[PDB]
RNA sequence: AUUCCGGUUGAUCCUGCCGGAGGCCACUGCUAUGGGGGUCCGACUAAGCCAUGCGAGUCAAGGGGGCGUCCCUUCUGGGACGCCACCGGCGGACGGCUCAGUAACACGUCGGUAACCUACCCUCGGGAGGGGGAUAACCCCGGGAAACUGGGGCUAAUCCCCCAUAGGCCUGGGGUACUGGAAGGUCCCCAGGCCGAAAGGGAGCCGUAAGGCUCCGCCCGAGGAUGGGCCGGCGGCCGAUUAGGUAGUUGGUGGGGUAACGGCCCACCAAGCCGAAGAUCGGUACGGGCCGUGAGAGCGGGAGCCCGGAGAUGGACACUGAGACACGGGUCCAGGCCCUACGGGGCGCAGCAGGCGCGAAACCUCCGCAAUGCGGGAAACCGCGACGGGGGGACCCCCAGUGCCGUGCCUCUGGCACGGCUUUUCCGGAGUGUAAAAAGCUCCGGGAAUAAGGGCUGGGCAAGGCCGGUGGCAGCCGCCGCGGUAAUACCGGCGGCCCGAGUGGUGGCCACUAUUAUUGGGCCUAAAGCGGCCGUAGCCGGGCCCGUAAGUCCCUGGCGAAAUCCCACGGCUCAACCGUGGG
RNA sequence: GGUCGGGUCGAGCCUAGGCUCCGUGAGGGGGGAGAAGUCGUAACAAGGUAGCCGUAGGGGAACCUACGGCUCGAUCACCUCCU
RNA sequence: UGGAGGUGAUUUAAAUGCCAAA
């Protein structure tokens, strides 16, 4: 449902669709799911390592927009 | 069965009828589809909001189908965030989470 | 390895498909291929309800009887012939209905020896 | 396949909004003092079923069909219904008053234990009248004939005292 | 069962010639392999508690009967499983009291009082007759017992014949043949508990099994499989019959 | 109750479908005082994954030891008495759980085995003679992170192994004693072989001793019983937009193997076997007793209780045993997961509780072996998440309450004011009840005190022509239809109707429906007679006479478990429920 | 119990080919609703050229034309066959 | 009196439905 949830944010709001787990478990349905409806998920258990990885992603996301602009 | 909304919609009435109906888009979480169900009334579309999780259920036309001036919708809400429709409609109780 | 429960074909030719597990009480075990040889070789078997069976691997001496009912324990040659199998003969592989040769003429098997554990014969004439 | 379910004992209407049944039926609960039409029906019930059985068996023959013949008379002439020379075509002229009079709140009033129906339901209820020694609180049980007059105020009860407010004010009707 | 042998036995599966109640409980007690077979027995325990009384739990009828207190046939037992079964003798010495194990008019077992007299004898049906090693003869008896008899005797016994023994001593004192005019008792079936004479025997091919009519008293004629056919005398019974 | 009502027109009669009105099952909104009975509660999606505790033991009357307490003499010891583990015996193959697979001799029913196995138990007939051997426990030393595991010393048995005799099995030649419908069977006599028993053990009294006298036991044979294996005839789903299928395939002869018959498997010889009366292939499904509904004929379902089958993460395979290819026993592969000192080692709750996940959808990490049974024991007894007892729950059914009486007044059904009464229910006590409790039941004290909701209100369809808001907006509407500034139809007030501890919403099946038609429908113009004809299987077939007895009808034997259904009587206060009889 | 030799049964794994299911998919095709866009007026009266069936050709679009058929075709005059 | 058929003919051009009703 998480996931489902997600989706239904990046509907609308392509940056502010994404999921952070801090030392979690991901389920075989959840990232099949995931995999299937192209959603990014984030796993780790450091907070910093965590944080500035989403962070450089919506950066190369943003740089990929006006890349083929 | 228990879906989210992804957004508000307003039907129109069949002729000769004149006005609209107040609907929402769900996305089912058992299968991912969506469907559109209506939300009976005065004034109930105000307590719904985007990104909330519903219950819906049959509308109860002939066959199982669509009833009245509104073909196309075969689903009605039941609960918002676990809590009826009914109620916050007639008042009784006050919508969680604000 | 050796199921006897039954047949994978229905009499018109169709499949069937198995519906359980082989039951152990089904099950059949290796023949014994009983040879000529010097020296003669059984073993006991352990059989169902606690049962058992001595089986002949070796065979050097044979029960030949006459038809007036007298018997003598005379020793194998050879095998002359087996109708139950093409290249029982060359082997020199013993089974009931064969043909041997012994030193006071040649018999014919009666006795089952991987079931009985002794090979007994009757004279030909 | 399923295992037992217990089923109901009574009928419901087959069209719940008819003027000439409802009319009929709000005089019969007016007059006897039921609790809610389930009561009702529970007893229209108890009818049809005597009435059932006396069609099929007035068209069979054989040895089980007279036993079960005179049982039938035997139940229905003990229980008070029939007079003890009927015979089974008499059964098929019954109706729903019969049955209700033999209730033990009807038949509490009847024999002036009571000023009215709701006080002998009362007096029923609360453990005041005695049916053959033994106390019931039930005041649908039907009664039979054999013991119609051993009927009285339990021997404990406040009421069985010749002397009582109340009772005085029952005996003066 | 799936791989071995039951051991279990739940009331409502319970053989329907007992007298027993069927939801009191869950389970019954399933009986010992024994003399009879399981349609015409039943176990002691439910003779002791159910049938007589003499005990209220199944724990203290335990104690009763390790103590030596019952004897069927004579012979003092005293497994709770045991079966006892049709024409059985039950014997409390203590109390002084006999009964024989008898098949009621609808198929279920009772208890007929006897006098002490007749409590020494016991009827037993011929069901088969063989020979065994040194040339005699082996008779084999409606409850599973055995007798042995010498190759002089062997003209003296067919099947369906019935011998009357001494118990526990089992001495032959007498021999009833199977033929018309006979007084037999009907063990099984549609006319168990009824009584007559024999008026006709018929047989059929390829294994059917061959039938008897017997006239009762009243003049009425009716028939039955020759195997339920118990004798019992020659014109009038020798044991006391309900 | 063997039933109708609304909808096609300006109006009418039809055909035809949709909707209303009834019952039952699952989920769910709002709302709830009490008791009793019952076979109810993670079945539908995930036969998905699981921490912790428990779900199978028992025997001191089979055997040697260790420790403790007392008595006699005790340098020692010998005794009794009680504990503890080990060797040894029996059991753990039943019971409990789930419904994935399976369209099949899986299941129901009638038969068969003269083609077979069976520890425990019952009866009758016999036997118990002579030798040998190790080893746990215990003492010395240990190895490894642990899981586990090494060497040396000594000892016993109802433990193990030999020898004899009884006994069993195979083949050839004779005899005719038994059962049976019928002997490849049983019995007797010769002859050639192969296999091959036993624990006179344990307890107690009389015994001065000699030795009896009971109690429990060991081995062989014949039969039964109990529990099964195997086989046959008949019976019960959907598809032709699946038409040909099979090559150990169908049969024969000779063998092997099995507890046993059999292409069950081999060697050789033939060309059979199944099919439009539906083979083969594909879909869906555990089968039945039964259950829901209907006047019946029928139509639909098969979780819960009983009987049968199958499975233990998926797929293969073995040891022990009377019985297993074994849910709480073993091995390999695949796939997950856990602990390591990094060298290795472990685990799959579709048992009772409990957790996560999935979903619209489902309970306590409780008490007891007192009852019913099972395993062990000579017995007394011991163990059992089976089963019994409670805890949570608008699961099903039965019986009740939320006051009653009199006199006045009122808008006279009802409401109010006076005076009285009762205590089911509620609060506090004593007894009985229970394994112990809790409920329940009998008494005592207080007091009308502690207790009504849900839907509907234009027609169908019972109930308002009232008032205030809104103004083709908002909303209602199963169907027909309302709402456009004078709304009996929307929102609210006040009235009224139905049912009532319940009452409404959604989805499914039966009825409605003679819209599946045997009973019992239609085809000129409304859906529907091949464009026409000839003919193979199938169905339907003229009159009389004689025979038969397959269908058909009547009578009678053996069967179709129990529970469930109907009736009377009896026990719980009556009932629901339970027992004895008849169907 | 180890090691080797032989015979046989076998889950799994790899390669090739042949069938079939699920997800995406450029491009194309008709169907159904909506009715305040557009061009015409084909069907209903003889609907202004009677309508319709089969076949074939043609045309922005409803449609038009040829051969054989049906009445589910209006009006007038004459003829035939009946009651 | 009321019906059923057959053969002939039938004198230019003439498309559409808006405000409403509410
Ligand atoms: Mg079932
Ligand atoms: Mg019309
Ligand atoms: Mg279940
Ligand atoms: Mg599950
Ligand atoms: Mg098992
Ligand atoms: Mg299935
Ligand atoms: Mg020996
Ligand atoms: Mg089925
Ligand atoms: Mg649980
Ligand atoms: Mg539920
Ligand atoms: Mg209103
Ligand atoms: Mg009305
Ligand atoms: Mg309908
Ligand atoms: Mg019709
Ligand atoms: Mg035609
Ligand atoms: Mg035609
Ligand atoms: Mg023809
Ligand atoms: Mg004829
Ligand atoms: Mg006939
Ligand atoms: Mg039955
Ligand atoms: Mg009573
Ligand atoms: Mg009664
Ligand atoms: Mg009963
Ligand atoms: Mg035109
Ligand atoms: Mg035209
Ligand atoms: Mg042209
Ligand atoms: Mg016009």
């Amino acid at each position: 449902t998480d996931v489902m949830e997600a989706l239904s944010v990046k509907e609308e709001e392509p940056k502010y669709g994404v999921i952070l787990g801090f030392n979690v478990k991901v389920n075989e349905d959840a990232e099949e799911v995931a995999k299937a409806k192209d959603v990014k998920i984030f796993v780790g258990n450091v907070i910093y390592k965590l944080i500035e990885d989403y962070e450089e992603w919506v950066k190369e996301e943003e740089e990929k927009k006006k890349r083929e602009l | 069965a228990r879906g989210i909304v992804l957004e508000k919609i307003a039907v129109e009435a069949k002729q000769p009828n004149s006005g609209m109906r107040k609907a929402v888009r769900v996305q089912l979480i058992k299968n991912g589809k969506v469907v559109t169900a209506f939300c009976p009334g005065d004034g109930a579309i105000k307590f719904i909001d985007e990104h909330d999780e519903v219950i819906i259920e049959g509308i109860g036309g002939p066959k199982g189908g669509s009833m009245g001036d509104i073909p196309g919708i075969r689903y009605k809400v039941v609960k918002v965030n676990r809590v009826s429709l009914k109620e916050l409609v007639k008042g009784r109780k006050e919508k969680p989470r604000r | 390895a050796i199921w006897q429960g039954r047949s994978l074909r229905k009499p018109s030719g169709g499949r069937i498909v198995l519906a359980r597990k082989k039951r152990k009480r089904e099950l059949g075990r290796e023949p014994s291929n009983t040879r000529v040889a010097e020296q003669d070789k059984r073993k006991i078997i352990r059989t169902y309800g606690g049962n058992k069976k001595v089986r002949l691997t070796a065979a050097a001496y044979a029960n030949v009887f006459d038809k007036s009912g007298k018997g003598r324990k005379v020793r194998i040659i050879r095998v002359i012939e087996n109708p139950a199998n093409r290249q029982f003969a060359r082997r020199n592989i013993i089974t009931k209905g064969a043909i041997i040769e012994t030193e006071i003429g040649k018999a014919k098997v009666t006795s089952r020896p991987g079931q009985d554990g002794v090979v007994n014969a009757i004279l030909l004439e | 396949g399923d295992p037992k379910r217990q089923r109901k004992k009574y009928e419901t209407p087959p069209h719940p909004w008819i003027k000439e049944r409802l009319d009929r039926e709000r005089v019969l609960m007016d007059k006897y003092e039921l609790k809610n039409k389930k009561e009702l029906w529970k007893h229209e019930t108890q009818l049809k079923n005597f009435r059932r059985r006396a069609r099929r068996l007035l068209a069979a023959r054989g040895k089980q069909a007279e036993i079960e013949r005179e049982q039938l008379l035997a139940r229905l002439k003990r229980l008070g219904l029939l007079p003890e020379d009927a015979v089974l075509d008499d059964v098929l002229s019954l109706t729903i008053e019969d049955i209700l009079e033999r209730r033990l709140q009807t038949i509490v009033y009847k024999k002036g234990l009571a000023r009215t129906m709701r006080q002998a339901r009362q007096l029923i209820v609360h453990g005041h009248i005695e049916v053959n020694g033994q106390i019931i609180r039930s005041p649908s049980y039907l009664v039979l004939k054999e013991e119609e007059d051993t009927i009285t105020y339990a021997r404990t009860s406040p009421f069985a005292n010749p002397q009582h407010p109340e009772r005085m004010m029952i005996e003066k009707a | 069962a799936r791989k071995g042998p039951k051991r279990h036995l739940k009331r409502l599966a319970a053989p329907t010639s007992w007298y027993i109640e069927r939801k009191a409980y869950k389970w019954a007690v399933r009986p010992r392999p024994g003399p009879h077979n399981m349609r015409t027995s039943i176990p002691l325990l439910y003779i002791v508690r159910d049938y007589l009384g003499y005990a209220k739990t199944a724990r203290e009828a335990r104690k009763i009967l390790n103590e030596g207190k019952f004897l069927v046939d004579g012979r003092v037992r005293k497994d709770y499983k045991f079966p006892v079964g049709i024409m059985d003798v039950v014997s409390i010495p203590e109390t002084g009291e006999h009964y024989r194990v008898l098949p009621n008019r609808i198929g279920k077992l009772i208890l007929h009082p006897i006098s002490e007299e007749e409590a020494n004898i016991k009827p037993l049906r011929i069901r088969n007759k063989r020979m065994v090693k040194g040339a005699k003869i082996q008779l084999n008896f409606h409850d599973g017992t055995n007798h042995l008899i010498p190759l002089s005797e062997k003209d003296n016994y067919f099947t369906s014949y019935t011998v009357l023994m001494k118990v526990p001593e089992r001495e032959i004192l007498e021999v009833l043949p199977f033929e018309k005019g006979a007084y037999v008792f009907v063990t099984q079936g549609k006319n168990v508990a009824r009584k007559g004479r024999i008026v006709e025997i018929k047989k059929f091919p390829m294994g059917w099994p061959d039938v008897v009519t017997i006239e009762d008293e009243e003049g009425e004629l009716f028939d039955t499989l020759k195997e339920y056919a118990f004798v019992v005398g020659r014109d009038k019974p020798r044991i006391s019959l309900p």
